[PDB]
């Protein structure tokens, strides 16, 4: 009867499937000691879900009807001159009203225009502007002008995951299932409102003030239904179904997941070679072989998400996202605890 | 302080609205009250506090004339009407301001001065019951009732040599010791005994039984006083006896000099389709007991209305049996009220068409759910379905009251639930009730079903969990699933 | 119709004032009906016909606080307070818009939900109410009340093999069939008999009595479940117990663990001076029943608070002992208005000094009437002057009814008289009360000895006549006079 409290209580989960639930009774029947355990993460991962629910919601509304000129340049006072591009500059600036400093993105109408660049700006800011996550770049305001438009971004001191990857050379697998969980939890995120990242890599990781990770580029992110085919990104992270010119999805993103731990893990990536055609060739025929001191747990995982059969890769079973959230060498962090910002970074900059 | 107390729960009468932490405020204290002044049982068995949800229902006012609204604004249809209570349904407008103005002009009598209500009443009511009943007496309550009831019958047949009551198995007819000995449940009687010598039971419905009763006790010297009896047997269970029955009583009655009581509290004012039950047989009793609906809603009361013959006894000493507040002006008020909003807006013509709708609408679904239901049964706005189980009974009066439905039963008492809603139930909501109990009745299936797919010992977990997915995917599988399973297991035998 | 009656009483209701047919109209029409359909007896022996006028005094509405005005708008001085009712007087104000705010949310309740009301007031009982009494029951009467007191008791001791019940000679305390067993009075217990066995009655005021009672029982293997007595006895004429009785009963129960029912329906809510009549020995019942002016003259209620010991015989099946109106919101609503009003006017420290400027001027009437009063005997504003005949008495109730001072007192139970005026009645009042009973004992004095001069069988009718004539022409000297009569008739003798 004990046991037969929590079946029920399981089973009573809105949120959770028939394959969910029947997969916490099982556990329960033959784990009548978890009774309380496998409740409690059947519990876990309704909430979860059910959250999901009100982010894609909160996500459309926002996406379906975008907002405009949230602010005017004469609100602000110009700091510094933080960075330069093509587009234009990046300066720090001091809201008059709060005093609170943001890093706005000046970019050139004109010189967009001419760089081809108008769809990237375009989707970018539609994304930015709908989106709602810890781990990503925040758009507090945008607006546009005359001459160029405006995008307020909230400043984050600390650097490029590239740049201190190569400053500690690798980093201890504690250090990477730290910033692997948050991507992980990021992707779910946005997989959950049918979009791809497409263009991870550690050049568009940045660290928070806390420590944590920020989420940094999204001209190639893409709002897709089925399938797509344009290839952007970076030849170390690119999935054999980019490359291969066969259509791919979201899979291709627990993909490059694979290639980040890897690197961060081992210091460099696993498809590496001179000249990228090359790089290629590794990838398709993927023969990854780790390095001597890599985790055989950490060897089952990026096996696992290094799959070129995208119908045998983790994150793309019937279980998806949690497949690797259960897996062996993820038994160690709290997902949610992760998401409160509520755990001890290993590095603060 | 008892005048701090005083005042806090005065003020919160004047509040008509509540903000969501002056609600969850009232809550609690309202439950750690009754925990420590009123009954913790009442927080163990009801079904206000085990489906309460994050707080119990408390209640805080009336919707409209069939809703009820707790202090979360929830609001809900009352299937029960307080079990009888709320014939004319809550706060009916022509009874409030009845009993509002009464209010202004004098609420209780004197005890001395012809309180002039109380004639009204006692005229109307002989006007408004069957054959030779003209006398009324008034008291509080249904128990109060049957009490001077069986003064009545006591005092009366007392000096021609008559003591023996003869009551039926499975009435109910008060709580209060005297009309406790005529009560028949087991439970409600036992710790209390012993209670008034002289009363005994006979099966309900069975005229050959009560034959032997009225003759044996005849031929011992022990002569029958007075029989009692409901029309229909309501806590009982919804009993109804065999047609004739009630005609067939009387006459035995008349046979042997026995008085005849009819406890219509809660048949009584056209529940059942007529004003008084004991009219679909035309029968006069020398008594009838009257409560509960007589009320309004709004007042409580009881009346006691007898032929001449009987209520002479009372004549000569007119104090033999009185009550403090019985008659008073404003419960007097209520009634005429209610005994006019019901010839008026006829009700009792409306309680026998949303009766028959109702009823039958159960008997319907009692086909489609005959694991769950043995039986549905009534007559006019008085019926009720049997389940099979307190356990399923407790779930079904326990889910509907979540789908804001709100019936009988509590966590024990519950194989048998009753539905009795106003008489003033709309045809919209009538089906929202039927709509309700389909739901509800789905669900429940649905985990009977989940268990039956459990213990399936011949049945693998391999098979099992594919059963258990397509029937949370597919509930209204549980019944096709569920054979598949039986049919599996049996394979495997 | 009964169609017809309804509404002829409901446009009456709606009425506030009447012309003088108009009134004629009523009047005839509430005689006419109390004779065929209430009783006929009520016309015989009550004050209000006989002593009615052309008319009788038919109930019409509240006036002040303290006044009742009749059809023919005569208002009167309510020294009755309907038994002990009206302790905070009629409409108080306070109370009166507590009941219609109530009104206007929900009159009663479902009986599934946790009603909020019933809980303020089990709470605040809890606090009013002296030691461990915490848990209120509620009903709607006085016999209720002690009904369910006797249930509670029995609930309680019969486990513990005690099952006989010591109540006191001329103790009331309910006219329903198990209080009844208790209530003492010959005449209203005879007729329905046989009550519940095993309850025996003791002299009231006699500690050395109910030790024999007790210790008998004992001996014998029918051991005491409970004693229950009044305070005082109210409606026993206003005996008043030795100092130390009520004490001296509470150790006698603790002693042979009989549990102590103390009936403060009569001298509850303040009238004896304290909150509770059991607080001037400051005694702790096991279990104690309350009612009428716990209703603020509004409602009708009645509450019966317990120990935690006593009233857990409840706690494991709450349905054991319920009400159907019992607790409900709008007269839970009435209480606390009542009590909130005791608590803040504090009128029981009122009832103390109203209630022996009142009780001392009666006994002085009486030292100045010997010859028409035995004696006058209260505490508080509940008082009774004792008369030498029910003749005399029923003529003292009569007479100053005419001065429009309602008092106790039927055309045969009459020979002590109750004073029970509300605890609001103003000093302005209180005099013209002890002025009206002095009018009233002249006049009497005046007739008594006007019989007096004429059967003195030695006096010639001469010397008859010559008295008579200063009796007429001076009501003053007839003390005077028929002293002068008497010893002239023995003169010639």
């Amino acid at each position: 009867k004990e046991t037969q409290e929590a079946s029920w209580e399981i089973f009573t989960l809105p949120n959770l499937n028939g394959r969910q639930v029947a997969a916490f009774i099982s556990s329960l029947l033959d784990d009548p000691s978890q009774s309380a355990n496998l409740l409690a993460e059947a519990k876990k991962l309704n909430d979860v879900q059910a959250f999901l629910a009100k982010a894609k919601e909160d996500f459309l509304k926002k996406w379906e009807t975008p907002s405009q000129n949230t602010a005017q340049l004469d609100q602000f006072d110009r700091i510094k001159t933080l960075g330069t591009g093509s587009f234009g500059r990046v300066m720090l600036v001091k809201h008059k009203e709060s005093g609170n400093h943001y890093a706005m993105k000046i970019l050139d109408k004109q010189k967009v225009v001419k760089l081809k660049q108008i769809e990237h700006t375009l989707n970018e800011k539609r994304i930015l502007q709908a989106v709602n996550f810890p781990f990503l770049v925040k758009l507090e305001f945008s607006f546009k002008d005359n001459s160029n438009l405006y995008m307020v971004m909230e400043y984050v001191a600390g650097g490029e995951m590239f740049s201190h990857l190569r400053r500690i050379g690798r980093f201890s697998e504690p250090h990477a299932r730290f910033y692997a969980a948050q991507i992980v939890l990021t992707f779910e995120y946005l997989h959950s409102l049918d979009l791809i990242y497409r263009d991870l890599k550690p050049e568009n990781l940045l660290i928070d003030q806390q420590g944590y990770i920020q989420v940094t580029d999204f001209g190639f992110a893409k709002r897709v239904k089925g399938r797509t085919w344009t290839l952007c990104g970076t030849p170390e992270y690119l999935a054999p179904e980019i490359i291969l010119s066969k259509g791919y999805n979201k899979a291709v993103d627990w993909w490059a997941l694979g290639v980040l731990i890897y690197e961060m893990a081992a210091g460099y990536p696993p498809f590496f070679a001179d000249q990228p055609i090359q790089i290629y060739e590794k990838i398709v025929s993927g023969k990854v072989r780790f390095p001597s001191h890599f985790s055989s747990d950490l060897k089952d995982l990026l096996r696992n998400l290094l799959q070129v059969d995208l119908t045998k890769r983790f994150g793309n079973l019937k279980n998806g996202v949690n497949d690797i959230k259960n897996h062996k060498w993820f038994a160690t962090t709290d997902w949610i605890a992760i998401y409160q910002r509520k755990v001890e970074a290993p590095f603060i900059p | 302080s008892a005048l701090a107390c005083s005042a806090h729960a005065l003020n919160l009468i004047e509040k008509r609205t509540l903000d969501h932490e002056e609600m969850k405020a009232l809550n609690r204290e309202v439950i750690e009250y009754f925990k420590e002044h009123v009954n913790p049982g009442f927080l163990e068995y009801r079904k206000s506090v085990t489906a309460g949800g994050d707080y119990g229902a408390v209640e805080w006012q009336a919707g409209s004339l069939n809703t009820l609204v707790d202090t979360q604004g929830q609001e809900f249809i009352d299937c029960l009407g307080g079990f009888g209570i709320f014939n004319v349904g809550h706060r009916n407008p022509v009874v409030v301001s009845a009993v509002q103005n009464q209010l202004a002009k004098q609420p209780l009598h004197s005890q001395e001065l012809l309180d002039p209500l109380r004639a009204m009443l006692a005229k109307t009511l002989a006007a408004l019951t069957p054959g030779k009943l003209k006398y009324s007496f008034f008291c509080n309550s249904g128990t109060e009732s049957v009490e001077a009831a069986l003064k009545l019958a006591k005092a009366y047949q007392s000096p021609r040599g008559k003591f023996t009551f003869i009551a039926t198995s499975g009435a109910f007819h008060g709580k209060s010791l005297g009309a406790l000995s005529a009560t028949a449940k087991s439970t409600f009687r036992k710790p209390f005994m012993p209670l008034l010598p002289g009363f005994r039971h006979v099966p309900f419905g069975n005229i050959e039984a009560m034959r032997t009763a009225l003759n044996e006790c005849k031929k011992t010297g022990d002569d029958v006083a007075a029989v009692i009896l409901e029309p229909i047997q309501g806590e009982g269970g919804v009993i109804l006896p065999p047609p004739g029955y009630l005609t067939a009583v009387r006459k035995l009655c008349d046979e042997f000099g026995a008085l005849m009581i009819l406890d219509e509290v809660q048949t009584g004012m056209g529940r059942t389709g007529k004003m008084f039950a004991c009219e679909h047989e035309n029968v006069q009793p020398d008594i009838l007991c009257l409560a509960k609906a007589l009320g309004g809603g709004v007042m409580p009361i009881g009346a006691t209305i007898a032929t001449e013959e009987v209520f002479s006894v009372l004549f000569d000493n007119p104090f033999l049996h009185t009550t403090t507040f019985g008659g008073n002006p404003l419960a007097c008020a209520a009634a005429l009220a209610t005994i006019n909003v019901l010839l008026e807006q006829n009700l009792p013509a409306q309680a026998e068409q949303k009766g028959d709708m109702l009823l039958d609408g159960f008997r319907q679904l009692a086909r489609e759910y005959p694991d769950l239901v043995q039986e549905a049964r009534g007559k006019g706005m008085l019926m009720a379905i049997e389940f099979v189980d307190n356990e399923i009974g407790y779930n079904f009066a326990s889910e509907m009251f979540r789908q804001r439905v709100l019936v009988a039963g509590t966590l024990n008492n519950a194989k048998t639930i009753r539905i009795e809603p106003p008489l003033t139930l709309t045809i919209e909501q009538c089906e929202l009730v039927i709509k309700a109990a389909r739901k509800a009745l789905a669900a429940m299936r649905q985990q009977v079903a989940f268990y039956e797919i459990l213990h399936l010992p011949n049945l693998n977990e391999e098979q099992r969990n594919a059963f258990i997915q397509s029937l949370k995917d597919d509930p209204s599988q549980s019944a096709n699933l569920l054979a598949e399973a039986k049919k599996l297991n049996d394979a495997q035998a």
